[PDB]
């Protein structure tokens, strides 16, 4: 089903962002 | 305190926004598309406007039996051609 | 003094009274069954099952 | 100092939201109801239930949308998505109710976990559990109307639907069909709710204006500390006060405190009693007197025969759309109606 | 409706009536802009 | 980055008129399409 | 000096993330036409 | 910053206009600003109102209430209320909105640029609200301004066009005002009335030379009291009698605006006089009485009897006797027979509903005007669904009648809690534990116990 | 000292029994007026005609009422507003026909009423408090208001007035949601939510004070014999009954403040019943609940039910039942 990702790739767009950008103070505090 | 860091502090500090600026957009726009690709009606059985009744039908298509109950809304659904 | 909702509390540590206060009320109650019973016997008809069972009377 | 006391110095641990033992049934269940009712009234229709529009998705609003009962043909259904209603299939599921009792179940297991929440957290702080104890009315109150009145009832049908609007027919009905205004539980209940809001509103209006002048601010507020000793606010003028303006009032701290924990509490236990009738039909619907003198006698009116004669009309007016299973065809010429309306 | 040549103001027309709103709304702003001191 | 940065009042105030734009949409949306009557 | 992922995150996306996506739905909802 | 946080002031933000009461300068900004606010809605509204008006559509079925206001003062209509000029709305709305903007001026220069307090400024500008000579003198010049105000009304009314007329001889319409009632026996004759049934107090005033009259009496009175307020202070007993502060002088005036508000709301709801139903819909009595005489026509041309046709009850079906004889409507309008309105009273006669005239004199546009004023009685739905509430989605209407009223209550009532409020507080504050109780000196632990 | 002197002494005495005051006098005779003929006539009135329909009601006991049923009966459709007094009446037989009772009774209640209130005020001046209570007391106060006056001056008769009686007050609800849809009236809504939340914060506060009363006592005596009334020392540790609350919820939807606490559960049932009284009082002027009658609509034009319809559907019930025999034309009016 292409509207799954259409519109679920929005969502992980955003957790991969974030999860970029929190990377180092995760493995920090990990 | 507990330990946590103030909400005062995150929601005004820089960072926080960096992030949320692009992942509260990115969600809005992921829920907007959730009901404009129509795949909203189609995951909770939603009727849409026009699948509500058949052309001419009238009769609201009330589950009437528990365990055939199933077939008895596919079937309601194959009604509407 | 005990206030009047907890009168009973006294039992708590007299096992000898709690069994005697248990015994008065398993009375109780035996009593009652027996009471009831003795009143439905005098009130209760016999004559119709069919039309007239214990449940409609 | 094994697994087990290491977890439980875990769900203990002072943090933000405490967590506890109690933590594990309460959060799951909890945001699973809240999630059930954002999900239903978002996206999920009433169509195959009730014949209704319940959601955003279909154009209801705040006041009308709804998780709605299942259809009555369901019974009393757990309705499992894994059951043999669904078998499986979410879709299905949402369209037969499934949804309902999600929250419904969840929900109760969630109220259990909130009242084990007061129970745990009283403990580990060192306070008596009377927060928890005055907790069990809303779960009387909840049990009574969401799960043991349909019990007796037909099916989950006739439950309460979780929205607004949904409530709002609840009460209607209850009304036309129970004439639930006339038993002395709901009254009860009544006088338990609205003394305790008027306990509320005359205990806060009290302590407030017999406040010490503790500060320099004409703002008042500010002159109160959490740790200080003394009482904040003069219990001999308020006394006074009352004494003189209602003829009695409180002298006992405790006992006023401890009775507005018992009034709304108490409202709410014999509500619940009532309602515990109601799920058998077992109403207090008339007064036989009433009806024997008023069919004798035609010209013998009351409010209370005036009120049987408003609940025909709603039973007659409301029961085929609101009970569709049941295919009532009511002609024009039986529907009860006074002159000209 | 406006006289014509005003036509133009016509959507500025129709949001003038809510702006005394604006200003008790401007009030809290001011008032979180010094702390609410 | 540090905390405090931006000003508490600008973050109330944007996200307040956010509010005020949401609920204001479905309120526009009362009056048009679904739910309208019409 | 300051944790970032911690129980009280959870908690605060577990209802923040699913209310966003929600209100972009509801949002989208109010241009639908019967 | 002066008096502008807690510490300084006494008072937190949320009651944060409190710092204002002994700052003469910025108060007085703060008032010219709102005032400039009112003046700002009336103008801006009016012009959205003039924006969203059709001319030929009745006013009340198109949500205006300001428009109606300018219309009653004879501007922009001709016979029947019917529009025949828009540009006097537009004119109105217009200078209303210029106005504000120096009233807004005047406001925030006052308010934050402006001296902060005016006494050390002006001895004339400048005052102690303990001052009750200068107290007296500015209530006295704003009550002069007030009677100047009554007076533009009694100006517009005799000479400037006159007032629009919905009981004028041949139909409703604009009239010159040229013998106004002065009997003083009428206008306070007015004010000694019952506010109950039949009687309506003042609200019951009915024709606009008791209108005039009434507004003559009143600018003549305000400009006296306002002249003898100037040129006296206030007497023994008065001053025994009264809190003299700042907060006891809000506190008289919330409890007099809550009073008119009151009033306010009973007059928009059973005057159509001051508040034609030309403009503003039928009042809830005409409406009902209305439906009455809708179906009364319907049936006697269909050729019933009206006079003699007995209703269920045993009651006439249309016709039947109020308490004290005259003939009313039947039916439950029989609680409105005290309702009066033009397009009825041809119908009565000196005992009330005339049975002759109804059956020969009734006009075509009586039939008209009220099948139109029963199907636009103000009953409506909170999103304007107009009708019962059990009605469909279909109409959109809700009466201007019912929303000056319902707002009016709303006000008058929160003004009146306001007055409780703060006349409350100015007592204690006057006597000196508006704080709090004196733990060192509380005043019940001096007292002789109840028992 | 004077006579009238030692008459205002007296009268606004700190040390009556009962405070009289010069509201309590207006409030004492007025009172008792109105509960004197509330009395006689709930026991012993004849049938009342309300609707003015010649369909008299009865209310009272001696006439086949018990204390569930019964009331006082609401002046007569016909007398509209009308003030009907004793000596309007060519009788008291007529009197009573007509439901003047009730017009004494509320009027006569209402002015005591306002009194009341006002002498709230008075002896918290008297006893150097603050004087708010009677704000507090202006909510039920004019909720009273709305049901006895002013409905029934926006409907243009005392008759819709609410009844003085059990079943009378249930009466007056059903005919309201009919004309009014109140429940789907967010001032009611608000209303729902004052007494809701009252009762809610009533039994937690309570709950929580009582959660932490300090130990001053043993087993087999009332924990309440460890407060001593006008001691100094507050009788229970309010940190702690934070820190249990604090931690139930999070800290900061908990008050540490017992004055901003008070505060607070005096506003909000205050500021509930305050809309709920208005919403009566707005509904008196027919403007109504939300209409959501027919709002949704499918692609062709049917018309899709949803909770606002059933609703609807049971106020029609109501609407078409009420008053039988009093309509004689199509449209309910008032
Ligand atoms: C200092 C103050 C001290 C007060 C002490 C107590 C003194 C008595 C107070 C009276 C209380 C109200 C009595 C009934 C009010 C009423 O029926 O008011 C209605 C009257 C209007 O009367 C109507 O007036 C009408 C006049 O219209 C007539 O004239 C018109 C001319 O166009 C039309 O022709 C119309 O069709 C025609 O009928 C008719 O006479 C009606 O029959 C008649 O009912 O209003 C009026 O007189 C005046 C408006 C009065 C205000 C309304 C009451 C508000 C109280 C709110 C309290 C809240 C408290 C909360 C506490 C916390
Ligand atoms: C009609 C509503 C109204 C008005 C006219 C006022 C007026 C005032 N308030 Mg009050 N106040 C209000 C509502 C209002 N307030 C509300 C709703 C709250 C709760 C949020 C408060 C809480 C509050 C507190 C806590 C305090 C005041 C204070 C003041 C005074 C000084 C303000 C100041 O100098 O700040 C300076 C503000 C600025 C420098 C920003 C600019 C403000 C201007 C006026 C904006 C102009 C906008 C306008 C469109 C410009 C048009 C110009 C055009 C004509 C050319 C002033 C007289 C203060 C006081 O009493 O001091 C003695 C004070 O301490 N207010
Ligand atoms: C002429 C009218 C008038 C005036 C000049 C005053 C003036 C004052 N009042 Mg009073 N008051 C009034 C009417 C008035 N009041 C009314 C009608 C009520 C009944 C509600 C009160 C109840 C009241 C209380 C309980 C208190 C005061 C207080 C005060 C003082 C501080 C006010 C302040 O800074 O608030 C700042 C403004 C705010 C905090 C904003 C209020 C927010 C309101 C409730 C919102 C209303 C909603 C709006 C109408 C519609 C929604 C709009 C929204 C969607 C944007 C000041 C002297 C305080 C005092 O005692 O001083 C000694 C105080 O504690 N007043
Ligand atoms: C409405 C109440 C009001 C009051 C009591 C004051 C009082 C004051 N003003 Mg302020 N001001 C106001 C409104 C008010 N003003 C308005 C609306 C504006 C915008 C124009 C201003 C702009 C303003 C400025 C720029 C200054 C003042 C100054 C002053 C002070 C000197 C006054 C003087 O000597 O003038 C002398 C009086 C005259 C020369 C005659 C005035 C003729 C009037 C305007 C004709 C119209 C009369 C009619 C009744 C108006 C009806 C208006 C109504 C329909 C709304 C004095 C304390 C001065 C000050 O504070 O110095 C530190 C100063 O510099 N005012
Ligand atoms: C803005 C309006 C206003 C205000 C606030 C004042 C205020 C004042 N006036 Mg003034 N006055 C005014 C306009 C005003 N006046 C006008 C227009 C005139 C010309 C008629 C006067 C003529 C006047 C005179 C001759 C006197 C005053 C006096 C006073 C002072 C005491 C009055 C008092 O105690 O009232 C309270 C009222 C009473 C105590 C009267 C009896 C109380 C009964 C119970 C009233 C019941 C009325 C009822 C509720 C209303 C319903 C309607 C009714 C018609 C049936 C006070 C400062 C006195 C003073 O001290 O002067 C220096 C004084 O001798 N005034
Ligand atoms: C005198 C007061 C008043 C009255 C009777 C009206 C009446 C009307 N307005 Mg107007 N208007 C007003 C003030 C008023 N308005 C104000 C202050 C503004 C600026 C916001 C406007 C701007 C305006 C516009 C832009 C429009 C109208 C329109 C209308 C019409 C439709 C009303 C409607 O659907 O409301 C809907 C009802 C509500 C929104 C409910 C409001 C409930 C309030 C918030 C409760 C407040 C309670 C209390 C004050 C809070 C105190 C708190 C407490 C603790 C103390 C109706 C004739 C419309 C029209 O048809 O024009 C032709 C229209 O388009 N008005
Ligand atoms: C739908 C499927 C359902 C099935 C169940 C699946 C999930 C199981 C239940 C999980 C519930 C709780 C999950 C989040 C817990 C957490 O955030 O711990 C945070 C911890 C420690 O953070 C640390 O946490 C501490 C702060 S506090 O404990 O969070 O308050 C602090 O001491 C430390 O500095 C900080 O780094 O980090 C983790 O490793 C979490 C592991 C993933 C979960
Ligand atoms: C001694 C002796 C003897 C004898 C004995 C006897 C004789 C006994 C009897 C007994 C009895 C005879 C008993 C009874 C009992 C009863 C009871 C115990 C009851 C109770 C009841 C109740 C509790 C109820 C309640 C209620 C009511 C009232 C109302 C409704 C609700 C209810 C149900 C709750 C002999 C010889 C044998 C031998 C030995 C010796
Ligand atoms: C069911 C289910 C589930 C779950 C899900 C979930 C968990 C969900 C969640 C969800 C969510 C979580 C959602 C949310 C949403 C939200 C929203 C939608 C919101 C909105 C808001 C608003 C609208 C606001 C409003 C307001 C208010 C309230 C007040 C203030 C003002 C205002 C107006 C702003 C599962 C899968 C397990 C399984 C299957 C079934
Ligand atoms: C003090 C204060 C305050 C307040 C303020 C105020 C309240 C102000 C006001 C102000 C104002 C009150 C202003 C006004 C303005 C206005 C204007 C600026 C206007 C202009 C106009 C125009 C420009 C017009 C135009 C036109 C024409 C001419 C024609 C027609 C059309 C049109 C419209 C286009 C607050 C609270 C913030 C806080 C701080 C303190
Ligand atoms: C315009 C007009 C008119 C007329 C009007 C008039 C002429 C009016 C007058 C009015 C008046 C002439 C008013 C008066 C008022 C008064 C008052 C409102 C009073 C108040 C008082 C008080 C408030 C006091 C109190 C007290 C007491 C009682 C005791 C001691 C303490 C004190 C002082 C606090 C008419 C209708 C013809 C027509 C239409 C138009
Ligand atoms: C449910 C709780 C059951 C605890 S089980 C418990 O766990 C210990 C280690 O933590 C073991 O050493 C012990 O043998 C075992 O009985
Ligand atoms: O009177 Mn008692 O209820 Ca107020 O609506 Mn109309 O009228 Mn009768 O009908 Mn429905
Ligand atoms: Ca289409
Ligand atoms: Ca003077
Ligand atoms: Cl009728
Ligand atoms: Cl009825
Ligand atoms: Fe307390
Ligand atoms: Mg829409």
């Amino acid at each position: 089903d292409w509207r799954v990702l259409v519109v679920l790739l929005p969502v992980l767009l955003a957790a991969g962002w974030a999860v970029r950008n929190i990377l180092p103070y995760a493995v920090k505090q990990v | 305190t507990t330990g946590e860091r103030p909400f005062s502090d995150i929601i005004t500090s820089v960072r926080y926004w960096v992030i949320h600026s692009i992942t509260i957009p990115a969600l809005f726009i992921a829920g907007w598309l959730f009901v404009s690709t129509g795949l909203a009606y189609d995951v909770f059985g939603t009727p849409r406007p026009d699948s509500y009744y058949a052309q001419e039908q009238r009769s609201i298509p009330l589950v009437t039996d528990r365990f055939e109950a199933k077939q008895q809304v596919e079937t309601f659904l194959e009604q509407l051609k | 003094g005990l206030p009047w909702y907890r009168v009973h509390t006294v039992l708590i540590n007299d096992p000898g009274r709690l069994i005697a206060a248990h015994l008065m009320h398993t009375a109780l109650v035996a009593g009652w069954a027996g009471s009831m019973a003795l009143y439905e016997l005098a009130t209760f008809d016999p004559s119709d099952p069919v039309l007239n069972p214990m449940w409609r009377q | 100092r094994g697994w087990f006391d290491i977890l439980d110095d875990w769900l203990k641990r002072d943090r933000f939201v405490f967590v506890g033992w109690s933590g594990i049934l309460l959060f799951p269940c909890a945001y699973l109801a809240l999630g059930g009712w954002l999900t239903g009234t978002t996206f999920v229709t009433s169509w195959y239930t009730h014949g209704l529009a319940s959601s955003y998705l279909e154009g209801c609003n705040f006041l009308t949308v709804a998780v709605s009962t299942p259809a009555n043909s369901m019974g009393h259904s757990l309705l499992l998505l894994w059951g043999p209603e669904a078998q499986g299939d979410f879709t299905r599921w949402c369209q037969l109710g499934g949804l309902w009792t999600f929250i419904a179940l969840h929900g109760a297991f969630g109220l259990i976990g909130f009242m084990l929440r007061q129970f745990e957290i009283a403990r580990l702080v060192g306070v008596r559990p009377y927060n928890a104890i005055a907790f069990s009315a809303p779960i009387a109150v909840f049990v009574s109307v969401f799960l043991i009145y349909p019990l007796g009832q037909s099916s989950w049908f006739f439950a309460p639907s979780f929205g607004v609007a949904a409530i709002f027919r609840f009460l209607l009905f209850f009304q036309g069909f129970h004439n639930w205004t006339l038993n002395p539980f709901h009254m009860m209940g009544v006088a338990g709710v609205l003394g305790g809001a008027l306990l509320c509103a005359i205990h806060g209006a009290t302590v407030e204006n017999t406040l010490f002048q503790d500060g320099e601010g004409a703002s008042t507020f500010r002159a109160f500390n959490p740790t200080q000793a003394e009482e904040t606010y003069s219990m001999v003028t308020a006394n006074r006060f009352w004494s003189q303006i209602f003829g009695i009032a409180f002298s006992n701290k405790r006992w006023l405190h401890f009775f507005m924990l018992f009034v709304p509490v108490t409202g709410l236990w014999m509500s619940a009693i009532g309602v515990v009738g109601l799920a058998l039909n077992l109403r207090s619907y008339d007064f036989i007197s009433q009806e024997i003198r008023a069919a004798e006698d035609p010209e013998f009116e009351t409010f209370y025969t005036k009120n049987l004669l408003l609940n025909e009309g709603i039973r007659a007016w409301m029961a085929p759309q609101d009970q569709p299973h049941e295919n009532f065809v009511f002609p024009e010429e039986v529907l009860p109606r006074g002159n000209a309306l | 409706k406006l006289p014509e040549a005003y036509a133009i103001f016509d959507p500025l027309v129709d949001v003038l009536p809510v702006i005394p709103v604006l200003f008790l709304a401007l009030a809290f702003v001011w008032q979180a802009a010094v702390g609410f001191r | 980055s540090e905390g405090g940065r931006i000003p508490l009042w600008i973050v109330a105030t944007v996200a307040g008129m956010g509010v005020i734009v949401i609920v204001g949409l479905f309120f526009y949306g009362a009056y048009a399409g679904l739910g309208s009557s019409l | 000096s300051y944790p970032i992922f911690t129980v009280r995150w959870v908690a605060v996306h577990t209802l923040a993330v699913p209310t966003i996506f929600f209100l972009g739905a509801i949002a989208a909802m109010q241009f639908i036409q019967r | 910053a002066t008096n502008r946080d807690q510490e300084s002031s006494g008072f937190a933000w949320w009651a944060g206009n409190a710092r204002l009461i002994n700052l003469s300068g910025k108060l007085l900004g703060a008032h010219v600003a709102h005032a400039g606010l009112i003046v700002f809605w009336a103008g801006a509204m009016t012009l959205f109102e003039l924006a969203h008006f059709i001319p030929e559509k009745p006013m009340y079925e198109q949500g205006l209430i300001l428009i109606p206001h300018i219309a009653t003062l004879g501007w922009g209509v001709g016979p029947g209320g019917e529009v025949v000029d828009t540009f006097p709305f537009f004119v109105v709305g217009v200078v209303h909105l210029i106005s504000s903007a120096v009233l807004g001026f005047g406001g925030v220069y006052h308010a934050i640029r402006g001296p902060e307090t005016l006494e050390e400024y002006s001895s004339f500008f400048g005052y102690d609200w303990k001052d009750k000579n200068k107290m007296t003198t500015i209530l006295g010049f704003h009550l002069i301004v007030l009677g100047i105000g009554a007076l533009l009304l009694v100006a517009k009314a005799m000479f400037f066009g006159g007032l629009y007329d919905t009981w004028a001889p041949g139909g409703g319409d604009v009239r010159v005002i040229t013998n106004p009632t002065l009997d003083p026996r009428v206008i306070f004759g007015y004010l000694l009335k019952s506010p109950f049934g039949g009687e309506g107090w003042i609200v019951s005033v009915n024709n606009l030379e008791d209108v005039v009259g009434g507004h003559i009496w009143i600018g003549l009175i305000c400009i006296a009291g306002g002249i003898w307020h100037i040129l006296t202070t206030p007497f023994g007993w008065a001053r025994r009698a009264f809190i003299w502060s700042g907060e006891a002088y809000l506190s008289y005036s919330l409890g007099a605006l809550s009073m008119m508000g009151f009033i306010a709301t009973c007059f928009v709801w059973f005057n159509n006089t001051v508040y034609p139903s030309e403009f503003y819909g039928p009042t809830g009595p005409e409406a009902s009485q209305a439906q009455a005489m809708t179906f009364l026509i319907r049936d006697q041309k269909l050729g019933a009897n009206v006079g003699s046709a007995q209703g269920p009850t045993g009651l006439g079906k249309y016709l039947m006797r109020s308490p004290t004889g005259e003939i009313i409507f039947g039916g439950e309008t029989m609680r409105f027979w005290d309702f009066r309105g033009p397009w009825l009273e041809p119908l009565r006669g000196p005992n009330g509903l005339d049975l002759n005239k109804i059956k020969n004199d009734i006009q075509p546009w009586q039939e008209r005007r009220a099948a139109e004023y029963m199907t636009h009685a103000p009953l409506g739905s909170l999103n304007s669904v107009g009708g019962v509430a059990t009605e469909i989605n279909s109409v959109n209407f809700v009466s201007p009648r019912s929303w000056l009223a319902t707002s009016h209550f709303v006000l008058a009532f929160f003004f009146l809690v306001g007055h409780l409020w703060h006349a409350g507080r100015a007592r204690a504050a006057a006597a000196g534990f508006e704080k709090g109780i004196d733990r060192e000196s509380e005043p019940v632990l001096s007292m002789p116990s109840l028992d | 000292a004077n006579l009238w002197e030692r008459f205002c002494n007296w009268v606004t005495s700190t040390d009556n029994r009962l405070y009289v005051g010069w509201f309590g006098v207006i409030m004492i005779p007025t009172l008792l007026a109105a509960t004197i003929c509330f009395v006689i006539a709930f026991i012993a009135a004849p049938p009342v005609d309300i609707d003015g329909i010649r369909e008299p009601v009865s209310g009272s006991l001696l006439y086949g009422n018990n204390i569930i049923t019964g009331a006082v009966v609401p002046s007569s459709n016909a007398i509209g507003l009308h003030f009907y007094p004793i000596w309007e009446a060519a009788s008291l037989d007529e009197w009573l026909y007509n439901g003047g009772p009730y017009q004494l009774i509320i009027f006569h209640f209402l002015l005591g009423a306002s009194c009341y209130m006002g002498r709230q005020w008075e002896l918290s001046y008297r006893l150097g408090m603050r004087p708010w209570i009677c704000v507090a007391y202006s909510a039920p106060l004019a909720s009273a208001f709305a049901v006895f006056l002013i409905y029934p001056i926006g409907q243009g008769s005392f008759s819709d007035g609410m009844p003085l009686g059990i079943s009378g007050t249930f009466n007056f609800m059903i005919v309201f949601q009919a004309e009014h849809n109140i429940l789907m009236h967010p001032f009611h809504q608000l209303g729902v939510a004052g007494v809701f939340g009252g009762a809610l914060f009533c039994a937690m506060h309570g709950s929580l004070v009582t959660s932490s009363l300090i130990r001053e006592t043993t087993e087999t005596e009332s924990a309440n014999y460890g407060y001593k009334f006008g001691q100094e020392e507050e009788t229970y540790n309010i940190v702690a009954a934070h820190g249990y609350f604090g931690r139930l919820i999070f800290q900061y939807a908990s008050f540490n403040n017992s004055r901003s606490l008070h505060f607070f559960l005096a506003a909000w049932p205050v500021v509930g019943v305050w809309f709920a009284a208005l919403g009566i009082s707005t509904m008196a002027f027919n403007l109504n609940g939300f209409n959501f009658n027919h709002s949704v609509i499918d692609a062709k034009g049917n018309v899709i039910n949803t909770w606002a319809d059933i609703i609807n559907r049971a106020n029609l019930g109501m609407e078409v039942m009420h008053e039988r025999n009093a309509h004689n034309f199509p449209l309910d009016l008032a």
